[PDB]
RNA sequence: GACUUAAUGUCACGGUACCCAAUUUUCUGCCCCGGA
RNA sequence: UCCGGGGCAGAAAAUUGGGUACC
């Protein structure tokens, strides 16, 4: 009849489309295509389409979503809504044998990625009885079909017995390690047998890119552990992360899931409750888990669909992730130089509790603290909202900012854990790169800045740090003419330095690594793709990206940038941030230390930070900080809210 | 104590269905309009209802004004302090409040002497109601210190009646096309805008502060607004059956599809086009009248019956009649002929910190009232969903797209529109901003978002309220260059120059540069163009606004702010403040002077002014321009069939729309015409998709998912002024291929702009370039604007025909021989004293043998084998041309004399003489399917003989004309293409050039004219004598000086013959030269070959071309100049001789130096066109038709060539007369 | 009154009905034998 | 047994297909 020629064409697209060969370019046309013929009929036909065509509607449903992947951080409502539709038409085959046994099987796996993805709609009771009823439908054949042991595998999750099931699933060929792991761990109580199964998961893991189907579903089962108290999560947490270093070493971006930030809140907080150099040793693996986590940025699916050596290499990392999404449904942390103390910082999600990691060079000491970034988050919003509104007027917002700093962070003046006079190299986290760590007042009557003590270096990473022309120093300059001026024309600057208008090419022109580069312009910053960022020099700008491949000369070079950072960075509407500014992309293509203000201060303050520059690049900003203006921060706040403006970013 | 105050919207505020505040969560759309009036419904049947506004919505806007005006006064108000008050519920200690404040809270340095409690507390505290028997929990009215009761509408009442829903939008910034969108419903503020409620205050302490903050609340439930303190329908649709019954019972259905498109554009007409009867009447002459208007409905003509409906139906108004009866009409249709979406519906809706914000002490905060007009520069176009969609409470379309209107129809640049191009054009400025996100819990705190939570704007709403024309837009099939199937849809368009008022609030400490920089870059000024691109379909350039009459107040609200709350920020009375001096200004109000210029403005100069780069030019058509409008064509009084597009443009000093619509192609197709001459040169065209395709198209174009980085605006003509008539009259007409005479339903007529090559239609039009064209695009667009000027791409309909040639482009400064000899015929040549006579027309039968190639050449691209270039030609004429211009039936001004006589002048424009590209491209496509062998394009299948079968059934199968691609076109209909199919091949119009200009004669009262013969219709019965004959193929007329028998009885003709049996017509004289210019594209070699053998087939064989060419007239030679190919080279002769002798094989294929009389179908074609007078001949064949009888005028003694005494079957049986027909030159009177 | 608010916290002016599509394709203002 | 006559004046097709849910 005229349907059966209809699923001879959905029936084989489809299948088409199923098979992990298909590219996802030609997958998600396949599957529209066999959707408009399908769903196309369904319009002309309603109920007249049979149960084996309303079969094959929610199949079309199920794939079509497979192809939807998140365009952002929240899961996308077009996926969601196939995923309901798709529940709707096969219910509909429920209640209009072969038919009933392949209904179940695609009406339970429907609702095991709706309850997924979207656990509200779909209720975890919900979900169970639908899949309890596969068990009396006898949806067990796990030889031929993975659904199937997907079904066995997410009942025993809700806490289904399954203890007759067990005998098939974990001797099928189709069941992968993370699911043979899962049905070792709650089918039957044994703990111990899911730890070589797993493992096998997460050596397989290093292959498989990050947005693969079964990353998520195994930090899913380590969240699963974790909370049930079964003493398992820490060493599998930790494991799996393994695997997230090796796979992510493969422009220094990832792919973004959102599980990915629990895998490293997961395996820190093992770590951390896992912690003589033993003991040691765990504290130092904290600073390799934050590290690797500020390692790279992660790049939203819009951000990374709208962006020639870095292009060619980038495609290769998009086309790699968008395969692998489908297919599964179908320097030394020790090598810093003596006198210098790290502070490591990382902000957990899973438990409000940021912890500063610290590691002392001379004592070659690992220690850390704890300390709660929920409300000293929020007083960074308040100095956030009034800088954003007021400028250099809300100076008093910043000292009370500044003081919870010291106040909610009192282990940054504590002697034990930074020494008196030891130099502090701030690697911050999420918001703290925001933060003006150096300039923090010690919550104390008349407390003295943590500035004063030491000299503070920050870095985006410790990935970042790195280890020749001592008389050249090149500007660059696409400031208004009124703003610098007597800066502009001084003698120490060289020849191959537009010192009046600069232009993007411009700057990829400075050669031979120049002791010191200015940059004095207006930085724009790309609310979500940080590679988008500009700095605005003549016609166009140059931007992140560019400035990663096209800037080659500046090797070493101390570059002072003009452009305030929150016109580099896009304001924080979430405790998570890894919007990278142009400082680190010139941290990247060498250029050790980058000095920039970190919001925006008058021009006399930036050009009184240059000419004290110029004078001897070896001395250190820090004592520029308080032997001029600033670290008052009680009379005049705002002299004290320029000169703390000032940090530097990258140190050798 | 017990303040009855009473709160007004100036503009449409938003509604939302009421929900109790547990019952709200399970809705998204009422969770989105918690600060929206509520609507709950009355009685049951969710008909009627009760709309109110809750008082914690107005407490919540007026804590948010105490919040302002202490803010203001650095946390003071009229001397008494205020602390800072709270704004923060401990979860432990009791709940939460209904609603939690996402936003920043105006905080400043409490200088009240004591804590706030309940016996002594500020204003602020008491406002808050923090310290009062009243907590979350509601127990009685007396509890509250402050209450704030519900505010009923001050007016059961339907929701439909009220609200209306409308479809509001998210356009992400990058792509330009709509991320997703929410409906509301947008209250009609004129009629239900006042809600008054009671504020009881029992404390006097604030009353102050709370009578203050009341003018202080500028805008709630989306709006702005002021607090002050006190069926037809059915019987439309049973006559619309009717009228459709009619149309189905003449079988003519296809037609109310097009008459409901003419009735709803007829609201544009006005009561006077029907009750004036000045809908177009018809021919002159006609029985029924006009095609459309004159089909009897119940007996009585369709003009008359919508007159009678008119006169029923007078109550909606016309306007609403014509929509309602032109929709019925449609929706009627629809149900006639006949007539989900997958992943849903792209519908979406959207841990708490106080984040105190303290401005320093002493700022000085304003707000700058911004009011000018916003003038639509283009035909603007403001979408909304189709009303039977747009229904609110509850959640066919005649016109596909409709604007956004009012109820009182007047056309509405509505507050989000505004708003979010704003916001656009605010991100654009600053360089940076956000994709808007929704439901975030922290305040987007981007440089756009910061100044977007200052700026407040105002629905703007026009006051005109005509009807929108409607824009009619095609998709074109890249394939066959004709209409895709299913694209055609209609939007509505207001007209540009229209103003709408604009009103800007900013509210801030200083004025933005990049605020001042979008206002100067919308700001129209001298040589400026307002760049406010408002609404939709920005890609075809509509609505592009320009900001006029800009005035920028200041309002000083640090110290004239009692006089701000005294006017209540003029909200509502900003026409007033447009209109009003400097003197008459509000106290406190005053003029802006430090306004940012154009060229001072950092933003608007690196971010603004590049981002989009006009380039305006001016097309010049030489030819006559016809973008047709078929459905305006049917409602103006000229009737003709298809007449040019015309636009009503609105003008602001008049107030009215201008007298005179403006001429102009469409923007539309000025677009089209660009993306498919960048598609065809790029190949993108070709693709079978463009969906997440990134090619050259559709990075310039857009597609689906990218907005189009170039916006074509419309190409408005410069040169009506100097036209003394504009629109050419131009009669077309097929003519059957059997029979030389007209078809049956085959004629027409044209009304296209009077272009000519001497004085050419000037077409400015102009479109801009985004900034960050790649230089790989922006060549493509130079070169697509290279290929519309030289002629590759002609603008309207009627291409091939020679209509809309664009002769050149003006970028303003802002931016051969053939010398094959026919033998010819024997019985003309031996007969040297012309004794015999012959038949003036033969027919050709070629055969059943056609070759239909199933192949069909797309027209996607230049295919690089095939050939694509011009030809320019010389025509000749060797015996006197008629081509009359029908356009003037009495065009020698001599019907007054002899009345009905029709007399033509020659075939003109704009007084320059000229043969029309259809003549040419008709008279070439017989010469080349009568060649080729290809089927009979235009024959008559429909007549009969006197019988058994009609002349299709006599007519071969094969040489039946070609329907649809799927069986294939004949070599003909390939070349010229047919319905399904655009013909590769396009004539233009022939400019005379030089020769004697006329053919004087003495005794005729025009000496340039001359009186024909009378001229029948062919009729098959003598061609078909009996039901066993077949069709005798292909006429063809013999080359003769029968003329000059015309010419020498002009005395006699007139005396005798009837004087409207015959008609008088201007003739060219013989030797006359015309230059016509032959445009082919993706050409064989052989096809070019043929087509070019077909122009000039020998040196002594012609063609035949115009009126008659049984007389002998019309015998013109076409002369190859030059033959031009582009893949632009001149190809030369031997080049050409060798795409020739290509054409000759083909034809020796299908057959199965050329010396083409070998074939035996030219051979006998080419007698025909062969020429015995040519060159130097003695010859003068005699040719002309037999007379009825030996009694019948024009009779010559002595001779038996009588049509009683051939027809009589005893003396020339059927046989050898049709045997004589078909035999070319055979003598008649001595007859074969 | 209620319908119809909750009050120490409503950025919803927190969101452009947006994005794609040439009113076009073919057609000689043409012409002879009869009609009861 | 009779001595003339104008025709067509628009026909066919498309009359909408879809896409779009950052937070
Ligand atoms: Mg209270
Ligand atoms: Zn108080
Ligand atoms: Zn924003
Ligand atoms: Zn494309
Ligand atoms: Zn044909």
């Amino acid at each position: 009849t005229r349907e059966d020629i209809d699923r001879k064409e959905a029936e084989r697209l489809l299948d088409e489309a199923f098979n992990p060969r298909t590219k996802p370019v030609d997958r998600k046309k396949i599957i529209n295509s066999a959707l408009k013929i399908l769903i196309g009929l369904y319009k002309e036909k309603k109920d007249d389409l049979t149960s084996a065509s309303f079969i094959s509607i929610a199949r079309a449903y199920y794939l079509v979503s497979i192809t939807i992947l998140p365009k952002g951080t929240t899961i996308p409502e077009k996926k969601k809504e196939a995923l309901r539709k798709g529940i709707e038409f096969i219910d509909r085959a429920i209640n209009k044998i072969l038919d009933s046994q392949r209904a179940f099987r695609i009406k339970s796996v429907l609702s095991i990625e709706f309850n997924r993805i979207d656990r509200e709609k779909c209720d975890n009771i919900k979900l169970k009885n639908l899949l309890n009823e596969a068990v009396d439908k006898g949806c067990t054949d796990f030889d031929t079909y993975e659904w199937d042991i997907q079904i066995a595998i997410r009942l025993c999750e809700l806490g289904v017995d399954m203890e007759g099931h067990f005998d098939n699933l974990i001797k099928s060929n189709k069941a992968n390690d993370l699911q043979k792991a899962k049905a070792y761990y709650f089918i039957k109580k044994d703990d111990h047998k899911a730890k070589e199964h797993m493992d096998k998961c997460t050596a397989s893991l290093k292959y498989t890119p990050c947005s693969h189907r079964l990353w998520d579903e195994t930090v899913g089962f380590i969240e699963r552990l974790k909370g049930d108290s079964s003493t398992l999560w820490r060493d599998f947490a930790i494991k799996t992360y393994r695997s997230c270093r090796v796979q992510e070493k493969e422009l220094r971006l990832r792919w973004y899931w959102s599980r990915h930030r629990v895998l490293y809140d997961m395996a820190f907080l093992a770590v951390k409750e896992q912690a003589v150099n033993v003991k040691q040793a765990k504290i130092k693996k904290l600073a390799e888990i934050s590290d690797s986590l500020k390692s790279r940025f992660s790049l939203r699916l819009s951000d990374m669909e709208k962006m020639d050596e870095s292009n060619h290499e980038f495609k290769k990392f998009l086309d790699k992730c968008v395969t692998a999404y489908q297919d599964g449904y179908v320097l030394e942390l020790t090598q810093v130089p003596e006198g210098w103390v790290v502070v490591h910082f990382y902000l957990n999600k899973l438990e409000g509790m940021g912890n500063a990691i610290v590691f002392d060079k001379c004592a070659n000491s690992w220690q850390y603290k704890e300390f709660q970034y929920k409300e000293l988050f929020e007083v960074f919003l308040t100095w956030q909202a009034n800088y954003n509104l007021y400028k250099e007027n809300a100076a008093e917002h910043l000292v009370t900012l500044c003081k919870k700093i010291g106040e909610t962070m009192p282990f940054l003046f504590c002697d034990n854990f930074i020494p008196n006079g030891k130099d502090v190299l701030f690697v911050p986290h999420d918001f703290l790169h925001r933060l003006p760590l150096h300039g923090s007042i010690e919550n104390k009557t008349n407390g003295k800045l943590f500035l004063e003590n030491h000299s503070c270096c920050y870095l985006p990473a410790w990935s970042f740090a790195s280890e020749s022309t001592s008389d050249e120093y090149v500007l660059l300059k696409n400031f208004d003419q009124g703003h610098f001026e007597t800066l502009q024309n001084n003698q120490i600057w060289g020849t191959q330095s537009v010192k009046d208008g600069a232009s993007s090419d411009d700057l990829e022109n400075i050669r031979n690594n120049p002791r010191l580069l200015t940059i004095l312009c207006h930085g724009e910053a790309n609310m979500s793709n940080p590679f988008r960022s500009m700095l605005k020099l003549a016609n166009g700008g140059i931007t992140y990206l560019e400035i990663l491949n096209s800037v080659k000369g500046l090797k070493g070079s101390q570059v002072i940038l003009g452009a305030c950072e929150t016109d580099l960075v896009p304001p924080l509407s979430d405790v998570m941030d890894e919007h990278y500014s142009v400082a680190t992309a010139l941290l990247l293509i060498g250029a050790a230390g980058v000095v920039g203000t970190m919001w925006k201060v008058r021009s006399n303050k930036t050009k009184s930070l240059i000419e004290w520059k110029l004078e001897n690049i070896e001395y250190k900003l820090n004592e520029w900080q308080k032997e001029t203006g600033g670290a008052a921060y009680k009379d005049h706040p705002p002299t004290f809210y320029r000169s703390i403006a000032f940090r530097s970013i990258g140190f050798p | 104590m017990n303040i009855t105050v009473e709160l007004t919207f100036f503009e449409p505020y938003r509604l939302v269905e009421w929900f109790d505040w547990d019952a709200r969560k399970k809705s998204h759309s009422a969770m989105r309009g918690q600060a929206f009036a509520q609507w709950t419904w009355k009685g049951k049947g969710r008909t009627a209802g009760k709309s109110f506004i809750t008082g914690t919505l107005v407490r919540s806007a007026v804590i948010k004004a105490v919040e302002e005006l202490l803010s203001l006064n650095n946390g003071k108000w009229e001397g008494v302090p205020c602390c800072n008050g709270s704004f923060q519920t401990d979860e432990s200690k009791g709940k939460k409040p209904s609603f939690l404040r996402k936003r920043h809270t105006l905080q400043w340095q409490a200088n009240n002497k004591n804590i706030c409690d309940k016996e002594e507390a500020c204003p602020f505290c008491i406002l808050l109601g923090r310290f009062d028997n009243a907590g979350k929990v509601h127990e009685r009215n007396k509890d509250y210190d402050i209450h704030f009761s519900n505010f009923d509408l001050d007016h059961d009442l339907r929701l439909v009646d009220i609200a209306s829903g409308r479809i509001l939008n998210r356009v992400d910034f990058d792509t330009g096309k709509a991320k997703d969108y929410f409906r509301t419903w947008e209250a009609d503020y004129e009629t239900y805008g006042t809600y008054t409620g009671r504020i009881t205050l029992r404390n006097e302490h604030a009353k102050k502060l709370l009578l203050a903050s009341l003018g202080f609340v500028d805008k709630l439930c989306g709006a702005l607004c002021r607090i002050e303190v006190i069926d037809h329908n059915d019987e439309l649709r049973k006559q619309a059956e009717v009228i459709v019954e009619a149309f189905k019972q003449n079988d003519k259905l296809e037609k109310i599809r097009i008459l409901a498109d003419a009735i709803r554009t007829l609201r544009l007409h006005g009561e006077g086009v029907i009750e004036k009867d000045e809908l177009p009447d018809g021919k002159e002459e006609r029985d029924k009248g006009h095609h459309l208007w004159d089909i009897k409905v119940q007996g009585t003509a369709l003009r008359t019956k919508l007159k009678e409906l008119w006169q029923s139906n007078k109550d909606i108004g016309w306007r609403k009649f014509t929509e309602m009866l032109g929709s019925n009409l449609y929706l009627i249709y629809k149900k006639e002929t006949g007539g989900f979406r997958i992943l849903g519906d792209t519908e979406y809706y959207s841990s708490d910190l106080f984040i105190p914000v303290t401005p320093p002490e002493g700022i000085e905060t304003k707000e700058w009232i911004i009011v000018g007009r916003l003038k639509a520069a283009t035909p603007f176009y403001f979408g909304v969903q189709q009303p039977s969609d747009s229904i609110p409470g509850k959640e066919n379309e005649h016109t596909s797209f409709n604007i956004l209107l009012d109820k009182e129809n007047r056309y509405r640049i509505p507050r989000s529109a505004l708003r979010g191009a704003l916001r656009r054009d605010l991100r654009t400025a600053f360089g940076s901003g956000c994709n808007v996100s929704l439901g975030g819990q922290i305040l987007c705190n981007c440089k756009v978002c910061i100044e977007m939570r200052r700026i407040t704007l105002k629905d703007s709403v026009s006051d005109f309220s005509e009807p929108p024309e409607i824009r009619y837009r095609i998709a074109k099939n890249p394939g066959t260059a004709t209409v895709e199937d299913g694209s055609l849809f209609d939007i509505e368009v207001g007209p540009e120059g229209l103003t709408f008022p604009f009103v800007l609030r900013y509210r801030g400490h200083k004025f933005p540069e990049q605020l001042s920089s979008v206002i100067r870059y919308w700001e129209e000024n001298d040589g400026k163009n307002g760049m406010a691109w408002l609404g939709g379909l920005d890609s075809t350039g509509k609505g592009r606004f320009a900001l006029k009459d800009i005035k920028i107040f200041e309002w000083d609200l640090n110290q004239k702010i009692n006089e701000y709350i005294k006017e209540r920020g003029m909200r509502g009375k900003e026409k007033e403040l447009l209109e009003m001096g400097e003197s008459s200004l509000p106290d406190g109000l005053i003029p802006y002077k430090f306004f940012e210029e154009r060229e001072c403005l950092f933003p608007y100069k690196e971010n603004l002014k590049p981002q989009w780069s006009e380039v305006q030019y001016t097309i010049e058509v030489g030819s006559p321009l016809l973008t047709a409008d078929t459905i305006s064509a049917l409602t103006e009084p000229g009737n003709r069939d298809a007449i040019a597009y015309k636009k009503r443009v609105y003008n602001d000093g008049n107030n009215a729309i201008e007298p005179e619509p403006r001429f102009a192609v469409k923007s539309e197709t000025h677009r089209g015409i660009f993306r498919t001459a960048v598609g065809r040169r790029t190949g993108d065209l070709g693709k079978e998709d463009h969906e997440d395709c990134t090619c050259d198209m559709c990075i310039i174009f857009g597609n689906e998912h990218e907005s189009s980085k170039i916006r074509f605006e419309d190409l408005e003509l410069i040169n009506g002024n100097e036209f003394e008539k504009l629109e050419k009259h131009i009669d077309h007409v097929a003519i059957d291929r059997f029979t030389g005479g007209a078809l049956d339903k085959a004629k027409f007529d044209t009304y296209p702009l009077a272009g000519s090559p001497k004085k050419p239609l000037k077409l400015k039009g102009r479109f801009w370039i985004k900034k960050g064209f790649s230089g790989d695009h922006k060549l493509l667009i130079t070169t697509a604007l290279s290929d519309i000027r030289d002629g590759l791409y002609p603008l309207g309909s009627k291409g091939g025909v020679g209509y809309g040639w664009v002769a050149g482009i003006s970028i303003d400064d802002n931016v051969i021989n053939n010398d094959y000899v026919h033998p010819g015929h024997q019985s003309p040549k031996q007969d040297h004293k012309n004794k015999n006579i012959y038949y003036p027309h033969y027919f050709l039968d070629s055969g059943s043998k056609v070759y239909r190639e199933k192949d069909i050449i797309t027209h996607e691209e230049f295919t690089e084998e095939l050939l694509s270039g011009k030809i320019n030609c010389k025509l000749e004429t060797l015996t006197p041309l008629i081509i009359p211009d029908t356009s003037d039936e009495n065009g020698l001004k001599l019907q007054g004399n002899k009345p009905g006589h029709k007399n033509y002048k020659f075939f003109n424009i704009n007084g320059e003489l000229m043969i029309p590209g259809s003549e040419l491209r008709g008279m070439l496509r017989t010469h080349f399917e009568a060649l080729t062998k290809s089927c009979f394009a235009i024959f008559g299948e429909d007549s009969t003989l006197s019988a058994s079968k009609t002349l299709g059934g006599k007519l071969d199968k094969a040489l039946h004309p070609c329907t649809g691609l799927s069986d294939g076109l004949c070599p003909g209909c390939h070349l010229f293409g047919t319905t399904d199919y655009k013909g590769r091949v396009k004539f233009g119009f022939a400019k005379y050039e030089n020769g004697p200009e006329w053919l004087i004669t003495r005794g005729n009262n025009p000496e340039r004219s001359l009186t024909l013969g009378v001229l029948e219709s062919p009729r098959p019965a003598f061609s078909i004598p009996d039901d066993e004959s077949e069709i005798p193929g292909r006429k063809f007329y013999l080359h003769h000086n029968g003329w000059r028998i015309i010419r020498q009885k002009q005395l006699e003709i007139r005396e005798t013959v009837q004087p409207e049996r015959n008609v008088t017509t201007e003739v060219m004289d013989k030797g006359n030269v015309f230059s016509f210019d032959v445009r082919f594209e993706n050409l064989r070699e052989w096809e070019l070959g043929l087509l070019l053998q077909s122009l000039d087939p020998g040196k002594n064989i012609a063609h035949k071309l115009g009126k008659g060419k049984p007389y002998g007239f019309g015998s013109v030679k076409i002369k190859i100049d030059s033959l031009h190919t582009f893949k632009i080279k001149r190809v030369p002769q031997s080049d050409i001789r060798e795409y020739i002798n290509k054409g000759y094989q083909k034809l020796i294929e299908w057959s199965g130096l050329p010396q083409w009389h070998v074939i035996p179908h030219i051979d006998k074609l080419y007698k025909l066109l062969w020429v015995p007078f040519l060159n130097d001949s003695k010859l003068e064949p005699d040719v002309r038709y037999p007379v009825l009888n030996e009694e019948s005028k024009g009779y010559i003694e002595g001779s038996d060539y009588t049509y009683k005494k051939l027809g009589d079957k005893d003396n020339l049986p059927y046989k050898t007369r049709v045997k004589g027909l078909t035999t070319p030159w055979s003598p008649w009177n001595p007859f074969q």
